[PDB]
């Protein structure tokens, strides 16, 4: 029958359609994590980019300098506001504050992360150390950045807290922990904007060099100072020191630990891999690519450069010099080559490898070898040789194939296999007709057209129009297609933020809407003793509730394990 | 009169109507049934949301009668939350004009929450 | 090419056609067609790198020639343009020219953590149920 506009607007999703993905995502997000006034100040930071402290008193209604800095330190504590202090010519020193993912994905990653930290560490045996582990990274997280001294102060075991302090060791080595400081609440552009004005001043006045030379040794020294100051983190610099009792490796007390992001999307890029890898090369293959994926993981390169994000890819040149630098480092870094025999130490003992192979129609190293060589063999570039029996994983030619991979399957569960199949070949054969599709790729006309006008909404397919008259009339031009794959990842990006986002708001209004009856079930009375002191009707409802934001956080998982691809 | 042009594929019968839905019909499939490790995932979700809820840094939303009763007696105070002053701050990391809310001369205490090892999520 | 019926393609002749040769290199990639794949998670086994795995254009002629289903001469040109459109729908795969390669996800696909790839296997939403997400969704 007939839906009334009232319908519309009331039982779908027709008012937040008009949303930015981005400053809904956050902004539902730290509404959820914290209040409505955190969520106002990130709104509006994101909204009108960089503001200070004065300009989001005079823009936000209802709040005054001293409520603006409160919540301003309760989003800093978290990590979700960055900030920068700059000085005027006439000397007035102001601060501005931005907005970082950064904190907002620990927001939105939580769970993930303590899973990640319970499983990659090995603590899978037993039962103790999967209680502490996930109570020293769940306080960790939510209070931001914490102290050992401030952690250990609430324990009185001195055993539980020599366990505290070993495992607070464990997860700095490997990277997981790492220091907070100034620089992970400074902008990566106005860190490099700064390096590169004092690496210009520096040179004489008056000197031979013209002004683009003068420019590219700022440029050099810059780059150089720059990587140094990102990569001053991960130089174990707060583990140096030893306990008054020897032999005994603690982490610093006063120092101020925080989670690492960086780490924890190398693990779920390598999750991404195997899952890859699951679908081209057989199971026991997968198994040793996975290890071999877990071993080169901490040193493995960064998901994003961050001298990106600095506008330098404005010269082409500096586009081929990082993509150069990506190679060479994915290369030759130390920790990333490896052999058999190096996997062969690290085998689990389920893991067989015996009747695996079959050469013609005990964790030995020549089965490793011939499962490695099966890998770098595959038409995905999963593993390449420099030198024969030395393998490496290629992250700059592997993850554009990922990427295409996800986006074709997403686009094959979506809008059927013949999406796929039409999307594939428009990508094959840059620039092509409609006869030639229907010539090349086998399937009628008419469906033809109906699946190419399907892909066009979601920006798979783009129409290049070639004009044959004077006036670009639709009738007598000629229609070809192109597939560009950075409008469509970006668009598919756009959209599962947009979708992450809206779940969490339907969440949020179930809660707000069943707030009375959460309240009451989760009293410290009530809990563990629902059936005994509640009404038969509030438990249903209560069963309903619990279901429905199980199944909400566990679509948000999928959606993270889909999106995370796009953002690499 | 504009009506009269007509593409080959489609007809009088089938045109003129012009009912696009505004509900979608295209689903992920992301939407099936949860599983042990997802819902472990999820109650790790909730239990995130709920320590963070409840937490020092919450900065919420934007019958205490004047009346005197001695009913006030042998009534118990709700809670002694605490507050945005509460906490040990490492001062180098934040700005010099979020000095005077943070309270830089006043009593620390770490709020650290115990981690719920059951899934007390009730199915 | 014979695809053309009344000056259209035929595509029931395209499926049968496509699903044979598709067939054929299955059984010549894997040690045996669609036999190790049953119990497959526990007891499946895969060839040897120095294998010569791939199946080339002449075999795929002379095994749809013999198996007199096309009915018609067929070009190398035409077994070529169809094994074009099996590795479009990622069927199979290409390592060199005039050799292909069937790929184990279009093994996995004729028959736990979630990915996207074994989408398949994955069961649909039941109704009234709101919080379901929709790729058309944002665009509608």
């Amino acid at each position: 029958k007939l839906v009334t506009p009232e319908d519309v607007m009331t039982i779908s999703s027709l008012e937040q359609r008009t949303l930015n993905p981005d400053l809904f995502l956050y902004k539902e997000l730290v509404k959820a994590h914290l209040g409505e006034r955190a969520a106002s100040v990130i709104g509006m930071l994101v909204a009108l980019g960089r503001l200070s402290v004065r300009e989001l008193v005079e823009k936000i209604d209802g709040m005054d300098v001293d409520s603006v800095k409160t919540t301003l330190v309760s989003l800093t504590q978290l990590r979700c506001v960055k900030y920068l202090q700059e000085t005027a010519i006439s000397g007035k020193k102001t601060t501005y504050y931005y907005y970082n993912e950064e904190g907002i994905h620990i927001l939105l990653y939580s769970g993930l992360i303590i899973d990640e930290i319970i499983t990659q560490m090995r603590v899978n045996d037993e039962e103790e150390h999967k209680q502490l582990v996930a109570e020293i990274v769940q306080n960790v997280i939510s209070l931001g950045s914490l102290t050992v001294e401030d952690y250990l102060s609430s324990v009185t075991s001195d055993s539980m807290k020599y366990t505290i302090s070993s495992l607070f060791v464990q997860l700095c080595e490997m990277g997981y922990l790492i220091q907070i400081s100034k620089l992970h609440y400074t902008p990566i552009e106005d860190l490099w904007q700064f390096l590169y004005e004092k690496h210009y001043k520096n040179i004489p006045r008056n000197s031979p060099l013209s002004d683009l030379k003068k420019r590219s040794q700022a440029k050099m020294n810059a780059k150089t100072d720059f990587a140094k100051i990102i990569n001053k983190p991960n130089e174990l610099s707060q583990i140096l020191t030893v306990d008054p009792k020897t032999s005994l490796r603690i982490v610093k007390p006063t120092v101020s630990l925080t989670i690492n992001l960086d780490r924890f999307m190398k693990g779920r890029r390598s999750k991404q891999l195997i899952n890859l890898a699951k679908t081209r090369v057989g199971s026991v293959t997968a198994q040793v690519y996975k290890i071999a994926l877990r071993l080169t993981e901490q040193k493995s390169p960064k998901i994003r450069d961050p001298l990106t994000q600095t506008g330098l890819l404005q010269d082409l040149e500096e586009a081929k010099s990082f993509q150069d630098e990506a190679e060479l480092v994915e290369e030759k870094t130390p920790g990333l080559t490896f052999n058999a025999i190096d996997l062969a130490r690290h085998l689990p003992a389920e893991l067989d490898l015996r009747g695996s192979l079959l050469s013609r129609k005990p964790h030995s190293a020549s089965l490793i070898n011939s499962h490695l060589k099966i890998l770098a063999s595959s038409n995905f570039p999963f593993l390449n040789e420099t030198k024969p029996g030395v393998y490496y994983v290629p992250y700059s030619k592997l993850m554009p194939v990922l990427k295409s991979s996800v986006y074709e399957y997403v686009i094959a569960s979506t809008l059927g296999p013949s999406a796929m199949r039409l999307s594939r070949c428009i990508r094959d054969n840059k620039l092509v007709s409609e006869k030639i599709i229907n010539s090349t790729a086998l399937m009628k006309e008419k469906d033809i057209r109906s699946t190419l006008a399907s892909l066009i909404r979601y920006n798979s397919v783009e129409i290049q129009e070639v004009p044959r008259t004077a006036d670009r009339s639709a009738s007598r031009a000629v229609f070809l297609f192109r597939c560009k794959e950075t409008h469509s990842y970006n668009f598919m990006r756009q959209n599962l933020e947009w979708n992450m986002a809206n779940l969490l708001f339907k969440k949020e209004k179930l809660k707000q809407e069943n707030s009375t009856l959460l309240k009451k079930a989760n009293r410290d009375d009530v809990k563990g003793r629902e059936n005994e002191l509640l009404l038969p009707s509030e438990l249903n409802q209560l069963k309903m509730v619990n279901e429905r934001e199980l199944n909400v956080f566990a679509r948000l998982s999928r959606l993270l394990s889909l999106w995370e691809v796009f953002q690499m | 009169n504009y009506m009269s042009n007509l593409p080959f594929g489609l007809g009088y019968g089938d045109v003129g109507k012009n009912h696009i839905t505004e509900f979608p019909s295209i689903p992920l499939p992301i939407n099936g049934p949860i599983t042990n490790k997802e819902r472990s995932l999820a109650v790790k979700y909730i239990n995130f949301g709920k320590t963070v809820k409840d937490g020092p840094f919450y900065t919420g939303s934007m019958t205490n009668d004047g009346i005197e009763r001695y009913s006030d007696k042998y009534l118990k105070k709700r809670k002694i939350g605490i507050s945005i002053d509460d906490h040990p701050y490492n001062l180098n990391l934040f700005p010099n004009e979020l000095y005077n809310v943070m309270g830089i001369n006043k009593k620390k205490l770490l709020a650290i929450s115990k981690f719920n090892n059951a899934d007390d999520v009730f199915t | 090419g014979p695809w053309f019926t009344d000056g259209e393609l035929d595509i029931e002749f395209i499926n049968s056609l496509l699903t044979i040769v598709w067939r054929f290199i299955s059984e010549n990639t894997f040690p045996n067609g669609f036999k190790n794949f049953e119990n497959g998670p526990k007891k499946n086994v895969f060839y040897a790198p120095n294998v010569k795995n791939y199946s080339t254009t002449q075999e795929i002629l002379e095994f749809i020639t013999a198996a007199q289903v096309a009915n018609v001469e067929l070009t190398p040109s035409n077994i070529r343009s169809l094994c074009e459109v099996l590795v479009y729908d990622d069927k199979l795969e290409k390592v060199t020219h005039d050799c292909y390669r069937v790929t184990l996800e279009s093994i996995l696909q004729m028959n736990e953590e979630f990915s996207i790839f074994n989408y398949f296997k994955m069961f649909p939403a039941s109704k009234h149920d709101k919080e379901v997400v929709y790729f058309d969704e944002w665009t509608i």
